[PDB]
């Protein structure tokens, strides 16, 4: 073996890496927007008020009274901070009222509350799939299901997006090879993980032939609907009330409370056989503090007032079908999405060789367009972690307190801004 | 390594009668586990557990069924000592909604009764900052109402306020360090911010007993992990040796870099990390350093700024140091700090800041007006007698508690006390019998705990009164008569 | 993965040992049964136990953090992360031999009572050996 | 009288033989094996002496 001396030799000329490489490539996303004040209809970006066409609040419940006054008598009742795990004395009685809410309101057996929208489902898949299991996930899932299938060590075969042809091939395939050896298909479980309402494309999946392709290959269906949980169907269920399926079909149903009900947290409804396990297998709930009572009281009243006036989606689906309709047209952008989909993308037609040049075009036109008092985001991506990188694009979010002249004001600007720029 | 005040620590070894004693009773328990299956599985007795709707029956079982066996047997048993539902403030007294079961912990229903006074051990609230009235409260009303609860959408679009601004300022002043970032929960700041840093080709040293999230960040990212013995120096400096000198493992390359995983204290064990020498090995060896403060950020230092405090070092020496607002500071929420080229880093290639939404104003604005109250800024003197009063209650509660005889893990300054119990009955006992008494404890298993140590957690606090933990010790004292509860062979 | 270290805990080997003894003690308490049938049950129950627990049920327990590494292993691979030897596993393979001795001791060494032991003990002995990881012979108990 | 010191021994052996989480028949399943087991070791300990 090696001398000594070798050995301080060895120990003394390593020289390693520093701890972040620098950062020169002048970073867009090194310039935060700094927003003063609630970040509401009507706010302020960059010391410039705005119109916010860009804030995930779709049914404008951040600022409505009867939510901030709930809050407060709960802020007033019980303080701040949980300051304990659920199993430690963190439980108070608001969670279990929130969860007993939540389960009522989707016609389930049983509900799980999680204190952060990412942690929910990063730590409800992991839970559920071990090594050696297969899961068939669509190809732009959300960042979230991708770090959760991670997780799990098992099998990953992406299918193109909404193509169903694809995925009943992947599935014939692994039918055969089930073929070759019983014995290791005995014991290997099928999962197939999609979402609502996808958040980079902003499409909506096909549920029925969903289903039937579950009943035939004999797979699991988990379905998350961030975005659909608050927006979709009649009485706001989600996609499956929008479609007709009934509820029992799909064996999990996740969503963060976060985009709709304006609030922080997430949460997991289901059938009390899946749901049961995560309280003691679900990493996101047992190793961290409870979610604080205020927050928990707002998510509360939130569904009460959905629950009392279900027009609001009907008002919130007239305005989406408007604006994506009076969108169609622009000179050198094209339009991303269903009409039905609250949140959609534009995109450019026509692609220069370099995504940073596509990036600072766009960037342009939020620019232009916030000088006019219409507030755009651009849609941010990790680019070296992303599974199937999304075409960079400018995230157009409708919500019920814009009027209809503020929809045709957009549009016209964003028009006439666009049709500047491109040319 | 230089220790300026004495280092004290203690972790007495499991007496062999008690040792085989535990191991009997974990037998039984076993045998009449299998007993209870080999008995539901013929249906001799209906099976309380919910089963797969009828038309899934094809399909391959959700669960196998070895998996649950401890949670079948061995932790349902004994389920009522957790998810005990609270409803009000947990400050010193908490009030507790009493609840029964009649098919032995399966289904539980409230009773109207609500048990009212009960002392409160479990909550952390190291600082006393768990409170319904004073300036915390009417400063996060006044933000709630101009702020409203919650935010829409992720940092990096519209999420950015100023008030996290102003956060990350103050932060940034109360460590020391250059610059700071906040994040909106704190395992999510660990299995976040660890990718980020470390890729495949670098190694994790991680110590034995690290927090789970901490475990999960090193997996999510290709790192190589490997483990050494808890605060084993020597240990550490064995594999820091080896690491440097062989490689990488397939083919002997040298590694990119090398990250140690160290926390400020320990929550089960109670030890404080030895950072003086971690510092030292990590100087002379070329390494980072990751310190996850979430149990000592409040607690300990004579000003409370944390470990670094507490042993008098230099901030600028830890590369990265993780902190969580959840124990001492009264808010849920995490912190990252160092140097600002890290900072800038983190902003632009941090999962959370990208994907995930921001923190909610009422609690940053909780936290800030913690942390002006801890930095002396508010003008009163509430900021000191809280830190001197949570010494001054940990040295008392650990002195007698050592000397009645039980056995006490940890460092001497540790304000977390664990208790050893060593057997699994006696750990629903003393949980049932502690709360029949009107005090309230937490207990620990093995999601948290090997076989033969399983022991009861007291967070002490600076809300405890003197005459609190009187009458805590004497109810503590009586029970450790009744359940044989008092191991210790030096000190009784 | 707790179930790797169970066995180099404290006071396992002791409580092992107390275990075996009072087995015997119990199979001596049966009135009617002579000595030398009542070494060859202690043998022959200890080796089946033995096996049944160490190289027939595999997986553990308890729900595991690193997703099932274990699944496909019994306790005697997952011992130690598959470190071959060790003090745990050198006892463990020693036990049984001084067990068959002494059996055979008390036995005034008889055929009858001699080939059923020694079928015992190599049952026992020949899972043990390194060579011998990870297979199943005919591919019983693979899956 | 003897009865308070007889109740905490077999308190103490419940806590012991984690007798304390078994429901009630499971106990009575123990504690006959138990004592058959010290009734025969007994029987042919004595018969011999
Ligand atoms: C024989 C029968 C035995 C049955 C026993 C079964 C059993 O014990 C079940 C236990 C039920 C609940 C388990 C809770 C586990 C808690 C672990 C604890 O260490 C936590 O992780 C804490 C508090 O949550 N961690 C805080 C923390 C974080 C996260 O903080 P937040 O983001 O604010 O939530 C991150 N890093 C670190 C280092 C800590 O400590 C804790 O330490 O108490």
């Amino acid at each position: 073996d090696l001398t000594v001396k070798e050995k301080e030799e060895l120990i003394e000329e390593w020289q390693p890496e520093p701890l972040v490489p620098p950062v020169p490539k002048d970073h867009p996303a090194l310039n935060y927007n700094i927003v003063s004040g609630p970040p509401s209809h009507k706010t302020v970006v960059n010391g410039k008020e705005c119109i916010n066409f860009a804030s995930f609040n779709f049914l404008g419940l951040l600022d409505n009274p009867r939510v901030k006054a709930a809050a407060l008598a709960s802020l007033k009742k019980y303080g701040v901070g949980t300051c304990g795990p659920r199993g430690f004395y963190g439980t108070f009685d608001v969670h279990l009222d929130l969860e007993d809410r939540l389960a009522k309101f989707m016609k389930t057996e049983e509900a799980i509350i999680y204190s952060y929208g990412f942690a929910t489902i990063a730590s409800a898949i992991p839970a559920y799939s071990k090594r050696g299991d297969i899961v068939f996930v669509d190809r732009a899932a959300c960042f979230a299901i991708q770090k959760g299938l991670q997780a799990s060590r098992s099998d990953i075969k992406l299918f193109k997006h909404n193509d169903m042809a694809d995925l009943e091939r992947l599935l014939k395939e692994q039918e055969i090879e089930d073929q070759k050896n019983p014995r290791k298909a005995r014991v290997t479980r099928r999962f197939i993980v999609v979402e609502g309402l996808y958040m980079n494309t902003g499409t909506i999946c096909p549920l029925p032939e969903l289903v039937k392709l579950k009943y035939k290959y004999k797979a699991r269906i988990f379905l998350e609907e961030s975005l659909s949980f608050g927006v979709l169907g009649e009485h706001g269920r989600g996609v499956t009330e929008h479609y007709g399926i009934n509820i029992d079909d799909i064996d999990l149903i996740s969503a963060n409370m976060e985009n709709a009900l304006a609030s922080i947290g997430g949460f997991c409804c289901g059938r009390s056989f899946v749901i049961d396990h995560q309280r003691l297998s679900g990493q996101g709930y047992c190793f961290s503090a409870s979610l604080p009572p205020l927050l928990a009281a707002a998510a509360i009243e939130a569904l009460n007032i959905m629950e009392e006036n279900p027009g609001i989606f009907a008002v919130l689906k007239e305005k989406c079908g408007q604006i994506h309709k009076a969108l169609q047209g622009i000179s050198g952008l094209k339009v991303v999405g269903e009409s039905l989909s609250p949140a959609f993308h534009l995109q450019l037609e026509e692609s220069t060789g370099s995504r940073e040049q596509d990036v600072r075009l766009l960037q342009e036109i939020v620019d232009q367009c916030m000088n006019r008092s219409i507030a755009l985001t651009q849609a941010r991506y990790l680019e070296k972690e992303e599974k199937c990188l999304p075409p960079p694009s400018i995230r157009v979010v409708v919500t019920v307190e814009q009027t209809e002249e503020e929809l045709e004001r957009a549009a016209s600007t964003i028009k006439e801004v666009a049709q500047a720029v491109l040319l | 390594g230089l220790y300026k005040r004495p280092f004290n620590e203690a972790f007495e070894e499991t007496p062999m009668l008690v040792a085989v004693l535990t191991y009997v009773g974990y037998g039984v328990l076993t045998l009449f586990g299998y007993l209870r299956d080999f008995l539901r599985y013929w249906r001799i007795e209906k099976c309380h557990h919910a089963t797969e709707r009828e038309e899934q029956k094809d399909f391959v079982s959700l669960y196998q069924d070895f998996e649950n066996f401890y949670t079948r047997n061995l932790y349902m048993r004994i389920r009522d000592n957790w998810n005990r539902p609270i409803c009000s403030v947990p400050g010193a007294r908490v009030d507790i909604m009493e609840r029964q079961s009649h098919d032995y912990n399966w289904s539980f229903k409230y009773t109207g009764n609500i048990i009212k006074g009960v002392i409160n051990m479990g909550s952390y609230n190291y600082l006393g900052f768990a409170r319904n009235t004073g300036s915390c409260q009417e400063a996060a009303a006044k933000v709630l109402e101009e702020y409203g609860a919650g935010v829409c959408s992720t940092r990096q679009e519209i999420g950015n306020l100023d008030k996290h601004e102003e956060l990350e300022e103050l932060v940034a002043r109360f460590l020391g360090v250059e610059a700071a970032m906040a994040y909106g929960m704190g395992f999510a700041t660990n299995s976040m911010n660890i990718p980020a840093l470390v890729g495949k080709g670098c190694l994790i040293l991680s110590d034995e007993l690290n927090h789970a999230s901490l475990v999960l960040g090193a997996r999510l990212s290709g790192a190589t992990i490997r483990i050494f013995k808890h605060n084993n120096m020597q240990s550490l400096e064995k594999l820091l040796k080896d690491a440097i000198v062989y490689g990488q493992p397939r083919t002997r390359r040298p590694w990119k870099k090398i990250l140690i995983l160290v926390e400020g204290i320990y929550s089960m064990e109670g030890s404080i990390v030895r950072l003086p020498e971690v510092i030292a090995l990590k100087k002379k060896y070329k390494a980072y350093l990751y310190l996850d403060e979430a149990h000592s950020i409040g607690a300990l230092g004579p000003t409370g700024r944390g470990v670094v405090e507490y042993f008098g070092l230099d901030p600028e020496d830890v590369d990265v140091m993780m902190g969580t607002f959840t124990k001492s500071f009264g808010a849920s929420g995490g912190y990252i700090g160092g140097k600002k080229e890290l900072i800038d880093y983190l902003r632009t290639h941090s999962h959370s800041a990208v994907y995930a939404t921001s923190l909610s104003p009422p609690v940053v604005e909780q936290i800030i007006t913690s942390m002006k109250c801890i930095m002396g800024q508010d003008g009163t003197s509430l900021g000191k007698e809280c830190v001197q009063q949570l010494a001054e209650n940990t040295r008392y509660f650990r002195r007698r508690l050592k000397e009645m005889g039980f056995i006490i893990y940890g460092n001497e300054d540790s304000p977390v006390v664990p208790l050893m119990l060593y057997m699994p009955a006696k750990i629903g006992a003393f949980g049932r019998e502690m709360l029949k008494r009107n005090i309230g404890v937490v207990v620990v298993g093995f999601p948290a705990t090997p076989i033969i140590e399983s022991r009861a957690r007291f967070c002490l606090s600076a809300a405890h009164t003197k005459e609190i933990l009187d009458t805590a010790l004497k109810e503590i004292d009586e029970v450790g008569d009744l359940l044989q509860l008092k191991y210790s062979r030096h000190r009784l | 993965n707790p179930n790797t270290r169970v066995m180099n805990s404290r006071g396992i080997w002791l409580s092992y040992v107390l275990a075996i003894g009072l087995l015997h003690i119990v199979l001596l308490s049966i009135p009617f049964v002579s000595v030398p049938v009542v070494w060859t049950l202690t043998n022959l129950i200890h080796n089946m136990g033995m096996y049944i627990f160490l190289h027939t049920v595999k997986g553990t327990p308890f729900e595991t953090p690193d997703q099932g590494k274990a699944r496909l292993l019994t306790h005697w691979e997952q011992m130690d992360y598959g470190v071959q030897f060790t003090a745990s596993r050198k006892f463990l393979t020693i036990t049984p031999i001084v067990l068959y001795f002494l059996t055979s001791f008390y036995t005034k060494y008889d055929q009858i009572h001699f080939v059923l032991n020694t079928v015992s003990l190599m049952s026992v002995l020949i899972p043990k050996l390194p060579q011998l990881h990870g297979v199943r012979i005919f591919g019983i108990n693979k899956y | 009288r003897a009865w308070k010191q007889m109740s905490w021994f077999y308190y103490q052996y419940l806590l012991v033989t984690a007798l304390y989480m078994l429901e009630p028949w499971e106990r009575t399943v123990f504690n006959s094996m138990l004592v058959s087991i010290v009734g025969m070791a007994l029987y042919t300990g004595y018969v011999f002496m």
